[PDB]
């Protein structure tokens, strides 16, 4: 039947089958003709075979369409605009800010001594000086800084590098006089240390006051298996790795992820151990002026394991400040004495039962600045840290999601403001008495956007049960609801992930070029409104999610924003889950589904990298009673009959190689669907990228594909 | 902090 048909040869094995307990059929068989694909891109032929196929298919689709390079060239036309974080204050008395001048791939650390600030970020470009050039470590710029953390010396700087088509990374250490230089050649890291650290998979990293070495989590010497066996060493710099000294390894547990965190002022030491993906720890408290740095170290309980999570927040002596959800699911701020550890936490801050605590952090020595969430969107609220009394909100006026920098020690905060239509502010805030000194240091501008042709609204829909659902709906003042428009509409719904006003360049040009309107709902799953909204769209809930999501999009039409030929859907990782299966359970409803490294097969996840943490959140297929409820919506075992669903143009973008979700998903589910609709008529295409990030150049090369195949699927037309 | 794609 179709133009670009057939589709490429994807091999099946007919006879492959795993047995899983039902409390419902005692047990039930589940036949994977594409088991084989499973076996990793590198370990593999058939896996090669595929990816290379399925490449080369999906390429010439996306590349035949005028509107691939059209989009290219104006996504990277407007994506040229200078990019910055908040100034961020460290131990060796300069500003650390991030920088980007355009279309570099990665972001640059520039620096600027305290006092000398008002420099940078000026017509003239970044001013400071540039302190770490990710491009320079690699001549594909694909090397990443995946983070770093300066000596309380203000000497040392340790930062966490990946290679291209990885996702573990080394950590090394530069003095903070040994800057990168603008004039170094590509391909070399020069004035670094001898100090390396291989085998790490995170970016956990902890200074002793001393300033003399770190903690880090580590994992044993190096594809697709469970990740197996965290470990929290102590590095000294100038050693070499053989020396580092070993702090914790559970061996009966070797799925548990562990790390430590230092209080500020490096005195106690708190290990937490994550068994799995929900907001609980085991965890622990030592007193390093009390103790030798190793596996004999005193440790204290500071609470029964699994009930809650704890991050240190500040000290001040033996007392320690701690965010906590311990009997405070929307968490709460708690104090802990080291010196009466059986007295256990204090209450400093109660729990709002009305709003998610995102953060809490101290500035001007006294002053608790906590950040809320209410109505899908953050409010700061500043305490007095000794009594914990109100002392007003800042920012009020403004409507979106904060980046907060500043110590406890400095009464300036930089705060980093962005929203749908806000690409970030960054403002001063100076602590006084009784009010404090706001002013606006620098604003990001896109040359060839005017922000005020767009608006956000706030809606609110009934989902199936009759939960009424908050959306937000991001589009041009002057398109008319008169029910022709197409909708890009973006899902998660899990993990306690809150979908936030965040400023996409991208998608405002979706909405301009495609006279289009850009769909937020905040599905459950999200923390959007407390954490009981995770809890119903989670394990046996999880339907619900989907439910609110297929709700949106009924509302979109029903209300006239929306055309109902013109629903295009865009979901990645456990967004992956709602795409997959809202296109299975209703693709009547949708035009187009964008699926980005997506989490599809919902009995299999366990078995690969970081999958088995996932079961706090989908269940265990492996329990005779979550297998029930999971294979109802498991998509990859929910695709419907081909004789009377016609299913929508789907767009799958992935990876070869992908620790975080394992590519086996994407793989699978596009041959199955291809198998099952052999003749479309829409097209099921997999968009794969030889090296797994994230340079610029990929992202809007990946967006160029994403937009191009949305417009093609859709029947819509470029303006100019 | 755990791991979530």
């Amino acid at each position: 039947f179709p133009g670009w048909g057939p589709y490429p040869p994807v091999e099946r094995d007919e006879t492959s089958a795993i047995t899983y307990s039902s409390k419902l059929h005692g047990s039930v068989t589940v036949r994977d003709p594409y088991s084989q694909l499973e076996v990793p891109f590198e370990d593999s032929e058939e896996t090669k075979a595929f990816v290379h196929s399925q490449r080369k298919f999906a390429r010439t689709y996306l590349d035949e369409n005028p509107d691939r390079e059209a989009w290219l060239e104006t996504l990277k036309k407007s994506w040229n605009y200078r990019r910055f974080s908040a100034l961020k204050p460290e131990s060796d008395g300069h500003y650390y800010f991030e920088y980007n001048d355009g279309l570099q791939s990665q972001l640059s650390l520039y620096r600027v001594r305290m006092g000398e600030e008002d420099t940078v970020l000026t017509e003239s470009g970044p001013g400071g000086e540039l302190f770490f050039n990710p491009n320079l470590l690699s001549l594909d710029g694909n090397a990443a800084l995946t983070g770093f953390v300066m000596s309380p010396c203000g000497n040392y700087w340790a930062y966490g590098v990946s290679e291209h088509g990885s996702d573990w990374m080394s950590i090394y250490v530069r003095k903070t006089s040994s800057p990168h230089l603008p004039s170094q050649e590509r391909g070399k890291d020069p004035g670094r240390m001898n100090d390396k650290i291989r085998h790490v998979r995170f970016f956990i990293v902890s200074w002793t006051s001393d300033s003399k070495g770190f903690f880090y989590s580590r994992y044993p010497p190096e594809g697709n298996a469970p990740a197996m066996n965290c470990m929290v060493y102590y590095h000294r710099i100038g050693e070499d790795q053989e020396s580092d000294v070993l702090v914790h390894e559970d061996p009966e547990h070797p799925f548990w992820i562990s790390s430590v965190q230092l209080t500020p002022s490096g005195r106690y030491i708190l290990f937490a151990a994550s068994r799995d993906a929900s907001h609980t720890q085991l965890v622990k408290i030592a007193d390093l002026h009390e103790n030798d740095i190793g596996t004999n170290m005193k440790w204290k309980n500071l609470h029964d394991p699994w009930e809650a999570r704890f991050t240190i927040v500040g000290d001040e002596g033996s007392k320690i400040y701690f965010m906590t959800n311990l009997k405070a699911k929307n968490y709460k701020v708690a104090t802990f004495d080291a010196n009466h550890p059986d007295e256990g936490l204090t209450t400093l801050i109660a729990e709002d039962p009305n709003a998610f605590l995102v953060s809490a952090s101290i500035h001007a020595q006294d002053k608790l600045l906590l950040v809320y969430l209410r109505n899908a969107s953050h409010e700061i609220h500043i305490r007095d840290l000794t009594t914990g009394k109100p002392l007003g909100r800042i920012f009020e006026d403004l409507l979106g999601q904060f980046m907060v920098s500043g110590r406890r020690q400095d009464n300036d905060i930089f705060v980093l403001f962005s929203s749908f239509l806000s690409p970030g502010t960054v403002y001063r805030y100076t602590f006084g008495e009784e009010k404090g000194y706001r002013s606006l240091f620098r604003a990001i501008s896109i040359p060839g956007l005017n922000l005020d042709d767009f608006m956000t609204e706030s809606v609110f829909y009934p989902s199936k049960d009759g939960t009424s659902v908050h959306m937000f709906i991001t589009r041009p003042k002057d398109v008319l609801l008169d029910g022709t428009s197409p909708v890009l509409q973006y899902g998660y719904g899990g993990f306690s992930l809150a979908m936030l006003p965040t400023f996409s360049l991208s998608t405002l040009l979706f909405c301009k070029i495609y006279r289009a309107i850009y769909a937020i709902p905040n599905i459950r799953g999200g923390s959007e409104y407390g954490e009981s909204w995770h809890r119903e769209g989670m394990l046996d809930k999880k339907q619900n999610v989907f439910d609110d999501f297929n709700a949106a999009t009924e509302w979109l039409i029903a209300n006239k924003y929306a055309s109902k030929d013109r629903i295009a859907i865009r979901g990645g990782a456990n967004g992956g889950v709602l795409t997959t299966a809202c296109a299975n359970q209703a693709p009547g409803l949708y035009r187009c589904v964008i699926t980005i490294e997506g989490i599809i097969d919902m009995l299999r996840f366990p078995k690969f990298t970081f999958g088995a943490s996932w079961r706090s959140e989908y269940g265990d297929p492996e329990d005779p009673e979550d297998f029930d409820f999971i294979f109802k919506y498991s998509p990859y075992h929910n695709i419907p009959p081909p004789g009377d669903t016609v299913m929508p143009a789907m767009l799958f973008f992935t990876a070869a190689y992908d620790d975080r979700v394992s590519p086996l998903h994407t793989f699978k589910h596009v041959a199955a669907l291809q198998h099952n609709f052999p003749k479309g008529p829409n097209p099921c295409l997999m968009r794969i990228d030889l090296n797994s990030g994230k340079s610029t150049q990929e992202m809007l090369e990946e967006t160029a594909d994403e937009y191009s195949f949305i417009g093609k699927s859709m029947g819509l037309t470029m303006q100019t | 902090v755990i791991v979530v794609g």
